[PDB]
RNA sequence: CUGUUGCUUAUAGACGAUGGCAUCAGAAAUCGGUGUUGUAAGCUUUAGAGUUUCUUAAUCAAUACUCUCGGGUAUUGAAUG
RNA sequence: GUCAUCUAAUUAGUGACGCGCAUGAAUGGAUCACCGUGAUUCCCACUGUCCCUAUCUGCAAUCUAGUGAAACCACAGUCAA
RNA sequence: UGAAACUGUCCUUAGUGCAGAUCUUGGUGGUAGUAGCAAAUACUAAGAAGAGGAAAAAAACAUCUUAGAACUGAAGAGGAGAAAGGUUCCUAAACAACAUUACUUGGAUUAGGGUGAAUCGAUCCUAAAUUACAGAUGGAAAUCCUUAAGAAAAGGAUUGAAAGGGAAUAAGAUUAAUAGUUCUUAAUCAAGAGAAAUGGUAACAUAUCAUGAACUUUAAAAUGGAGUGUGAAAAUCUACGGAAGAGUUCUCUUUUCUUCUUAACAAAAGUAAAUUCCACUGAAAUGAAUCAAUCAGAGAAGUGGAAUUUAUUGGCUUUGUAAGAAAUUCAAUGAAUUGUGGUAUUUUUGCAGUCUUCAUAAAAAUUAAAGGGAAUCUUUUGCUCGUACUAAUAACCGCAACAGGUCUCCAAGAAGCAAAAUCUUUAGUUAAAUAGAAUAACGCAGGUAAGGGAAGUCGGCAACAUAGCUCUGUAAGUUAGCAAGAAAGAGUAGCUCUGGUGAUUAUCGAAUCAGAACUUUAAAGGUUAGGGG
RNA sequence: GAUUCACGCAGUGUUAACGUGCAAAUUACUUGUCAUAUUUGAGUAUAGGGGCGAAAGACUCAUCGAACUAUCUAGUAGCUGG
């Protein structure tokens, strides 16, 4: 006999594909009488038709490689295939740095460490690429403040 | 896979009567897993 | 590519069924029937097309009323 | 096409209706030569051109 | 007598042919010889650069020592029984 | 064409000479930087292109079961004079 | 043999004699059981059904189920549409023919069944353009004109888009097949029926409220592209906490995998980003700000407000719908659970400014508002037509189940700069012009090769060779922009560590860069990947 | 109207495959190109002494140094065949 109709109807009821549908090979005569969706629904309840489990796809290998990359175990020179700007875009580094430095300058002005005049001077210095990082700006601000008080 | 088979295979075939016709026989080759093939000869299992 | 390959895009009808003659000769863009000469009031007939005259003319159809009158 | 005019759809339906063979009883009439319909067509053999 | 057939037959071969054996036949394992690669899997050498948790206990650790001239393959067109 | 240069060797290439069969200025003349699946010559590197062929794999070809055309065809099919 | 018409002589008449015309039409040979039935990786075992695997191996066996092994690899051999096809859709009986063997299979034969809309489209509007009455032209057929010529049409006629504009519907379930169309539940829209308002300084705000004619104006429908930044949702990944099920387990693994969801339409606990305006004040010692810009006495910054946008109400969480659904389990219809996050990537959708044009990137139907002051909640109905199926290595066009051609939507993991090559998950399929044996020549496709290295050749044709990233270095010439990735050299693996780059106020988080010991088969090269002068 | 890769596309070379083909122009690798003088769907306009052409006498339904179709037409042939 041909159980093509039961294979298609079972997938529609079970909401899977024809690949996941299991039909009992010993109960071919019984399944063959099932020519309607109502009959198919009865067969699933009796476990003659079973939805196969999805194939297991483990991410254990991927996770354990990520942790090694965290510690630098695979980020060498022979493992890089893109340019320096491709891996770490230079424009985005400037965008992050400008936000970091301008955040600090605004915080100092509202706290009271620096007035509007010296904040204005440091604003243009920052935009002019004078300070490499957040640390470089704090000493430069600290140095200027003590000179003002001297 | 389809591209490779084990170098040596140990099988056991049994001659059994056909259920339908009493006159005829049929052979059932089965697989016998062994750890190592050293010192194994043709044994008539009974 | 003037042969087999160029015939792939042929999926746009030029002529559709006419309303006065029933043949697939109504040119869509020209808005005229190439066979029976639609909206033109007179049926399109040519003396060079002698066969086209004997394919559709008087007596080639039902003659629903004319058959009674002439027999009358 | 999924979209069609009403008159065009009816002309499609007639072509379906006319694609039938001779009924058996008509084949048993005395002096009958009409055994097969030579005007028949199938979708994959001849396009009806309409 | 000869041919077919069998040894999924060779000293032969596109197919035919040719050559050998056909119950002291044949075939197959296994065993030894003979080759190829390079020391299997399990556990042990503060092995081991260093790290962590302890508070000299452990744990992780490329690679590396002994068992190991090991393991694996070996007619398929190799040779014995 | 003649003189140099490229090579062991140059009807090839390049640089010069010019009474140029019959070059020449928007029928555009001279000039070239970038560019070109354009034409030409020479170096380095590499190689079965070659000395000079060997060998490996898949699909065919070979044989068989099923299936199964076409081009062509006066008749046909051994040579010398 | 054949079974119903025919013959001989004389005149008369003619569609009167075939071996050729590459003659016309029809039929049939040798070639010949020959050439072939070889792109798209691939099938195997058990069982069922059937006349259809038999047998001295006749070494092969179509369909269906199970298991193994595999391919397309999510820009697909997946799930759906437009055109085109037209019943090819679903089921049953049946296999004479057809799918270069066969077929119990089929997009093939026979007979039935199948397409359900107030909300999706057509219908409505106009674009490029198209066509009428009258008028003008022409010997004629006919042509021109499309609002100009008209006693025609407040202003100009017809047609023209299933991708442009456009009133209004979603979730679950159901069929052998239809479903924003049926059923349950829950909504929306249009047309109908039962001397005329307040508040706020202002920007402006008020469950219909709170009158508003002719006429006129304004706006919407309705407007290019590039690139940068960013809000939100979804997918993927991940942090903490779990609940249920599954896989591995003599070697370990507090382990690896799956589920943990929610619509249209409305509500308003809580709370965002960006832009534009309003009020107070008046900036120089000039300030404010972006990745970039850009802005200010025709008024900055500050403080307090108003508005609009952010895939329906009002953007996100949340709420009604609504858990009663759905998903994952359990028991034999009934029971359980359904937290909170991320300074991560991609996609989608908006927003903000910047750049660019000798390019400035549609109209109407239709709607609202204004200026003016003429006049004095319940319920009914929603018509016509399309709706099945393929949408392609078998439903379309090429004579066909043709390696050709044919417009779109949705889009997982690894690795990587990359939607690249390569492998896999969800889904699909294992058949797509037949196989088995042997392993000759000559081939087609893919390869290697000692020593020499273009001596081969018209010619380095073909093949070999270089190939990623980092650092050092880079000539003549030049239109000063380039040449330039010039040329040339070095580094690169694994493991164990060290340091730099922030957020928030001690905790948390990102891939990126640099450096150091040790080990080995000494490291881009599986795939992808410049020969140079 | 910068350099490249990809989805795609074209057709430089092998003067490879095939050449009674998968195909009345295709296949494989190599090569080039791959968004503004770009690619592409539908609608619409232009017609044979005409159209359209970044120009090859190219394209105008496998037909183009003048398409297809029918009538004149059994066109004429000092030439070939019977």
């Amino acid at each position: 006999v041909s159980l093509k109709l039961q294979k298609r109807l079972a997938a529609s009821v079970l909401k899977c594909g024809n690949r996941k549908v299991w039909l009992d090979p010993n109960e071919t005569p019984e399944i063959s009488l099932a020519n309607s969706r109502k009959a198919i629904r009865k067969l699933i309840k009796d476990r003659l038709i079973i939805k196969k489990p999805a194939a297991m796809h483990s991410r254990a290998r991927v996770v354990e490689r990520k942790q090694a990359k965290i510690l630098g175990r695979h980020t060498g020179h022979g493992k890089r295939k893109g340019t320096k700007n491709a891996r770490t875009p230079q424009k985005t580094l400037w965008i992050i740095r400008m936000r970091v430095l301008r955040r600090l300058l605004l915080k100092y002005r509202t706290t009271g460490k620096i007035d509007k005049h010296m904040y204005h001077d440091f604003y243009l210095k920052v935009k002019g690429n004078q300070y490499k990082n957040k640390k470089a700006l704090m000493e430069s601000i600290f140095k200027a403040l003590e000179e003002k008080k001297l | 896979g389809i591209r490779s088979v084990a170098d040596r295979i140990r099988v056991r075939m049994a001659r059994l009567p056909i259920e339908g016709e009493e006159g005829k026989f049929y052979t059932l080759v089965s697989y016998v897993p062994v750890a190592s093939f050293k010192g194994l000869v043709t044994k008539t299992v009974e | 590519t003037k042969g087999t390959s160029c015939r792939g895009t042929r999926h746009n009808k030029t002529h559709i069924l006419c309303k006065r003659c029933g043949k697939r000769s109504w040119h869509l863009q020209k808005q005229r029937c190439a066979s029976c000469g639609y909206p033109d009031a007179k049926m399109r007939q040519y003396a060079w097309g002698y066969k086209a005259l004997r394919r559709r003319t008087q007596g080639t159809g039902r003659m629903r009323h004319l058959k009674i009158a002439l027999k009358r | 096409t999924g979209h069609k005019g009403f008159s065009y759809k009816l002309k499609l339906g007639k072509k379906i209706h006319q694609n039938r063979g001779v009924p058996q009883w008509f084949r048993m009439k005395t002096g009958n030569t009409i055994n097969y319909n030579f005007k028949r067509r199938h979708w994959n053999r001849r396009k009806m051109g309409m």
